[PDB]
RNA sequence: UGAAGAGUUUGAUCAUGGCUCAGAUUGAACGCUGGCGGCAGGCCUAACACAUGCAAGUCGAACGGUCCGGAAGAAGCUUUCUUUUGGACAGUGGCGGACGGGUGAGUAAUGUCUGGGAAACUGCCUGAUGGAGGGGGAUAACUACUGGAAACGGUAGCUAAUACCGCAUAACGUCGCAAGACCAAAGAGGUUUUCUUGCCAUCGGAUGUGCCCAGAUGGGAUUAGCUAGUAGGUGGGGUAACGGCUCACCUAGGCGACGAUCCCUAGCUGGUCUGAGAGGAUGACCAGCCACACUGGAACUGAGACACGGUCCAGACUCCUACGGGAGGCAGCAGUGGGGAAUAUUGCACAAUGGGCGCAAGCCUGAUGCAGCCAUGCCGCGUGUAUGAAGAAGGCCUUCGGGUUGUAAAGUACUUUCGCGGGGAGGAAGGGAGCGACGAGCUCAUUGACGUUACCCGCGAAGUAGCACCGGCUAACUCCGUGCCAGCAGCCGCGGUAAUACGGAGGGUGCAAGCGUUAAUCGGAAUUACUGGGCGUAAAGCGCACGCAGGCGGUUUGUUAAGUCAGAUGUGAAAUCCC
């Protein structure tokens, strides 16, 4: 995060997909961040759908993938372009989704 | 110019004076250079309104220390 | 009031004290140099018109006490040492 | 203020430099630890030479680096 | 009166060792949710660019004209006009912007901190001494004329003071020698022969400062030799004053491993947080000091600013423009746009307190006192109270016998936050007038933001709750769905058809308008160990010798007594902390 900040906000360069280790398989969606700090990291995507493009540009929180090493942030679902997760009625304080009526 | 006024510990429902003397340039609740009594508009914590010590700005007095307005009427109370 | 009223006073002011100074410097090496051609009288003489004038100047803020008193005794001092 | 010390120089005219050395606790270890200064002393009499152990007092400042006197000489001689 | 540790490198054990955990705090932000009140608190991110308004005047007891107001005249009335007078503006003249307010960029240095020294200075105010005789001179306003689109400007004529200047006395003071000579100063107002305000010179008081000195003040030597005014001397210049501070001449030194020089960084402190202590981290609110207002530099005038709404020069930018030429600079208050995860009313008001000027009346005062917005924090309060089945319905489980959610809801009775009506606050005396000599003193009268709010009385309806978690550490369980797929995850791990660790539901635990999440700070670490540690094999004696500095040093006696120890005294600001 740099200036020790909470979080931090960049422009994704690519959102492709990854696989898990050896325990694991799966295609996990990630991708590379070019945060305002200067670092070109890559970051984890969180919940079952997102909609981010090229020029998505999301605020990175910071959390580590223990199935794929080297992606050491998580991305706030919620804020700018990455929308919440949709039909979410479990743990909507995450995947940043409004309560529905 | 050194001066005799009141100092405000003055809080919520709870004013209260220091008649003290210091220097002018000196904020209000500021470094003071010696308290000489207290003042109590309400009169409500104690039966003693105020408490001059007479003797004490006696010695001020005279030294060059000039009493404010307000402070004149209190210790010309005594 | 008027601003500007007090910025030129203040250069007129300097183009006072700057001429009493001359006068000050001019008769003071008058002083010294009848001194030290041996001149007692004119010298003399011409010493006494250099200290009310640096004296004057002390009178206003023109030279004020000490540098006023310094100059005093140094012309003195420069004219009965030539002598 | 009185400071004792050593003629480390007589090298300029009515000037000496004493050299005085003090002991003091370390303020975290509290070992001591020694210290020294020079002081250019003020001599007129030329009286003190080299090696002699002389006591230093605080006196009108005779130049910028000078503002201590000789007082008086404790010993002799100690090169 | 003050110190609990636990989890994980093994097949198991012990040791070494690193990582990690429950707590408290944050001028926070984000997610779901959200009723009231009090106090407190709010760009912690760009000196990025800025629309608009606002950020010091006051005197007619210093003098001549306009604007606003009153009164009395010449007149039958009107027009017009005359005298007197109040306020104020415009001008002339006097005194004040270097205080207060903002910010921290820059800054390692007597800059600051602590304790001292002296080569010094200080308006108004206060005490004491003495004095104030005579005379002379000058510039705007105003009037007339001309130039310019404007800003504003040129010329001619008149004129005043507590504005300037020359002469007297010497209380004194200055200079040479020693025990001589030189040098000062404006009135005005009245209850006007008496006071009031003010002036000149000197001494002192009060307070505030300039300068110097001892000690103390971060990181790197892959920063080591450095220096010519550079070190010192004589003389001179310069300043309020010491000083190479500057100059001439002479000498040749001065500094360094107790680290100079260079480079990097950050306002500093009282204090704040933490800790058993030592210590570590920090210095944001408030208080002291320091340094900065378009960018850079500079000086003038002054007690003081080298000075935000003063001036000069260089530079960019913005706006105005008949382009000839001008006007500015929100890192001042509020606010706009841009930035960011994020931080507010371009609000009310001076009566109270305080400040500037004035004899006073009085004038000025977004300093401040308040309200507004936001659960950002802290504390207080409400969503109800009592009753109510061996025990409804519904959901859930079942050996379907039954059990569970439950007195929990329904329902009965009671009180009754909101809301409505009435009352309605503390926070504040004089100017003036009467008595007294409109003096001291005494007496009397008139007048308030937040509020019609707080609070009191009366009436009076039951009247929002949510969020996180339940494998272990961590307190709290089943059923179904899914199925190493989808996904979870701080660590150990979990999921390939029976999962309390995935999703839902019932239930349960925690907390409560709050609840979680993210980021940041503290110890445990006796893992730099001074208190608290080690080096034959786990990390660790430099290969040896010689030797400089430095550190350490045998027995007896005497002097000093610097270290050390003891008594007294001064200092150790306030606040804070503790009782």
């Amino acid at each position: 995060a740099l200036e020790a900040c909470p979080q931090k906000r960049g422009v994704c360069t690519r959102v492709y997909t990854t696989t898990p280790k050896k325990p694991n398989s799966a295609l996990r969606k990630v991708c590379r961040v070019r945060l305002t700090n200067g670092f070109e990291v890559t970051s984890y995507i969180g919940g079952e759908g997102h909609n981010l493009q090229e020029h998505s540009v999301i605020l990175i929180r910071g959390g580590r993938v223990k199935d794929l090493p080297g992606v050491r942030y998580h991305t706030v679902r919620g804020a700018l372009d990455c929308s919440g997760v949709k039909d979410r009625k479990q743990a909507r304080s995450k995947y940043g989704v409004k309560r529905p009526k | 110019m050194v001066t005799i006024r009141l100092a405000r510990h003055g809080a919520k429902k709870r004013p209260f004076y220091q008649v003290v003397v210091a220097d002018s340039r000196n904020a209000r609740n500021g470094r003071f250079i010696e308290r000489v009594g207290f003042f109590n508009p309400i009169a409500s914590e104690k039966e003693e309104g105020t408490r001059l010590d007479l003797d004490r700005i006696a010695h001020w007095v005279g030294q060059g220390a000039t009493i404010s307005d307000r402070v004149a009427a209190l210790i010309k109370e005594v | 009031k008027s601003a500007k009223k007090r910025a030129i006073q203040s250069e007129k002011a300097r183009k006072h004290n700057a001429s009493r100074r001359s006068m000050m410097r001019t008769f003071i090496k008058k002083v010294y140099a009848a001194i030290e051609a041996g001149d007692k009288a004119a010298a003399q003489k011409a010493f006494n018109e250099m200290q009310p004038i640096v004296d004057r100047q002390a009178a206003k803020g023109l030279i004020h006490k000490n540098k006023a008193a310094r100059h005093k005794a140094n012309l003195t001092a420069q004219i009965n040492k030539l002598a | 203020r009185t400071l004792q010390g050593r003629v480390v120089s007589d090298k300029m005219e009515k000037s000496i430099v004493v050299a005085i050395e003090r002991f003091v606790k370390h303020p975290i270890y509290g070992k001591f630890i020694k210290r020294t200064t020079k002081l250019h002393v003020h001599d007129e009499n030329n009286e003190c030479g080299i090696g002699d152990v002389v006591e230093i007092r605080e006196c009108r400042p005779l130049s910028k680096t000078k503002s201590w006197t000789l007082v008086r000489v404790v010993e002799k001689a100690v090169l």
